[PDB]
RNA sequence: CAUGGAAGUCGGAAUCCGCUAAGGACUGUGUAACAACUCACCUGCCGAAUGUACUAGCCCUGAAAAUGGAUGGCGCUCAAGC
């Protein structure tokens, strides 16, 4: 098992952000445009899906 | 449209020297010497008071002027630095496999060296040499925690990030398997 | 901002009917604080603060009203209230400094005297010595109460509190804040 | 305590406004128990609270509980 | 009203008043049920701008074919481009 505050501290990096619609590029939680240029800096973010 | 006048200034406290030539940053203190160099930008730099240092910039563009409060916080960074140096904290996480780690001592120059072993029961022994000028060392305090000193903020940070990205987990689900060496709180080695 | 125009007739209606002033300093006090020194004050004066009033006093200070108005324009800095009162100055020199309360910590509070436990008999349930551990304070169970055999230091003053214990210091009923009103120098008294 | 009769059991499972009241001075003089717990300047201030309190039951007949407490023209006590 | 228990926060149906500058018969967390906690709202610091929705100029994404290759060539960046 892993200890609740550590687990929290993990899934920070690799959870809890948002994905474009276009090029599937990992995004910050409060992102509004993807940041790569080959998606043209969509705005068709949704959220990364949760583990359950 | 181009602005005519945008400036900045910096407070120097009465503990450290500085001195700036040809746009080559010289900053000298308690705790050492530190060089940056912006011959990148163009910057006039002067002495507005005794104790306060100014910049600026004229005719600059929207784009121009974007620099100007960059180099402004970078110089900051190495004032504090030289008088509060830098600390940062890691933590190991695991569910199966223990992670032991080994930090020998300087190999015969100033580079510390850090040894990474039974990574998720891997076979794998490797090895990450940090920049001159930072010391890792193990915690005492309590369980599981490196911490990295030094006294510049690109070097310890740029170091930590090498520990933190040699540690992945390939062909897995990373919801699941949150195996690794994460950082976790910043600071300065003073207060 | 239909409320902003009934703060400007009421101070000025307010300051001229009654001739005596008194400004009160309250800064981080409870909002129920203030409930009951209204009810205690209900039946003579009422306190009424608001925002800084950067012309609203000067635009009484230009006629010739009161001469005095435009001394006491530096004055305000902030968080500083007026009571307007009929009463002696003697009587209300401490009638509002009534009700100080035992404000406990916030997890983190800094105390500004050194804070220590005498020794004594807790009396509480012993299920609660997992909260003693985690200080590691020597603590043995008499008649089912924990006891503190020896005095240990909390924190040291002027210093932050832990947060286990700034939780532990609200059972024992101690704690270094006692929040009150301030009086501030008022018409150079 | 003014309620349309008796509240018998298994009756409040459905609705259960029928709870309507006459409004008078019989609730004016439940008001003097309380004797205007927080301020309100004796009970003037208590009567309106202690009128307007009964919102559900909306008065009696044409007049709601609300007016005749907005309305400021009943004897203080 | 509901009820082994539901105190804003299972659920069903209404949304007033005191005191104020402000705190909702409440947007969430949370208790067997209270609590604790969050939000909303107001106050202290600062010093001049700020928010939302639309129109059209240059630029970018949309833009994948077979011998080696063509603004005529070299080359050109406050142009030697518009
Ligand atoms: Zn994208």
């Amino acid at each position: 098992i892993i200890e609740p505050s550590l687990k929290a501290l993990a899934s920070k990096f690799n959870c809890d952000k948002m994905i474009c619609r276009k090029c599937y590029a990992r995004l910050p939680p409060r992102a509004t445009n993807c940041r790569k240029r080959k998606c043209g800096h969509s705005n068709q973010l949704r959220p990364k899906k949760k583990l359950k | 449209m181009r602005y005519i006048h945008s400036e900045e200034t910096i407070p120097v406290p009465e503990n450290l020297k500085v001195s700036i030539k040809s746009r080559l940053v010289t900053v000298e203190g308690p705790r050492g010497k530190l060089q940056k160099d912006l011959s990148h930008i163009a910057v006039n730099f002067s002495v507005v008071k005794k104790g306060v240092i100014g910049l600026e910039i004229h005719h600059g563009s929207r784009k121009d002027v974007a620099a100007l409060r960059t180099v402004r916080t970078i110089i900051n960074n190495m004032i504090i630095g030289v008088t509060k140096g830098f600390k940062y904290k890691m933590r190991y996480v695991y569910a199966h496999f223990p992670i032991n780690v080994n930090v020998e001592k300087n190999a015969e120059t100033g580079c510390y060296e850090v040894e990474i072993r039974n990574f998720i029961g891997e076979k794998i022994v490797r090895k990450v040499v940090m920049a001159p000028g930072v010391e890792v060392e193990i915690s005492k305090a309590q369980k599981d925690e490196l911490i990295l000193s030094g006294n510049s903020l690109e070097a310890v940070s740029q170091s930590a990030a090498d520990i933190q990205q040699i540690c992945k987990v390939r062909n897995k689900d990373i919801r699941k398997f949150l195996d690794g060496i994460y950082v976790s709180e910043k600071g300065n080695i003073v207060e | 901002s239909g409320n902003k125009a009934g703060y400007f007739d009421k101070l000025k209606g307010l300051l001229e009917e009654y001739p005596s002033i008194f400004v009160v300093s309250v800064d981080n006090v409870s909002s129920q604080q203030m409930h009951e020194i209204r009810k205690a004050l209900r039946g003579q004066g009422v306190v009424l603060m608001g925002k800084n009033t950067m012309v609203r006093r000067a635009l009484k200070t230009f006629m010739p009203d009161h001469p005095e108005y435009e001394r006491l324009l530096p004055f305000v800095k902030g968080n500083v209230g007026f009571v307007f009162t009929n009463g002696d100055l003697k009587e209300v020199r401490e009638k509002i400094l009534s009700n100080r309360i035992k404000a406990p910590a916030r997890a983190g509070a800094i105390a500004p005297v050194d804070v220590w436990v005498p020794a004594g008999n807790t009396g509480m349930e012993p299920g609660k010595t997992s909260f003693f551990q985690a200080l590691g304070i020597p603590t043995k169970i008499a008649r089912g109460t924990i006891e503190i055999t020896t005095d240990i230091k909390l924190v040291e003053a002027g210093a932050k509190v832990g947060p286990s214990e700034a939780t532990l210091l609200n059972m024992l009923n101690i704690s270094p804040f006692t929040y009150g009103m301030g009086i501030a120098q008022v018409y150079d008294q | 305590a003014l309620k349309e009769p008796p509240r018998d059991r298994k009756k409040e499972k459905n609705i259960k406004h029928n709870k309507s009241v006459s409004l008078d001075e019989i609730i004016e003089i439940a008001r003097t128990m309380r004797f205007k717990s927080f301020s309100k300047d004796l009970k003037g201030g208590v009567k309106e609270i202690l009128g307007t309190a009964f919102s559900v039951g909306c008065q009696v007949d044409g007049k709601s509980p609300k007016a005749i407490s907005d309305a400021i023209e009943a004897g203080e006590i």
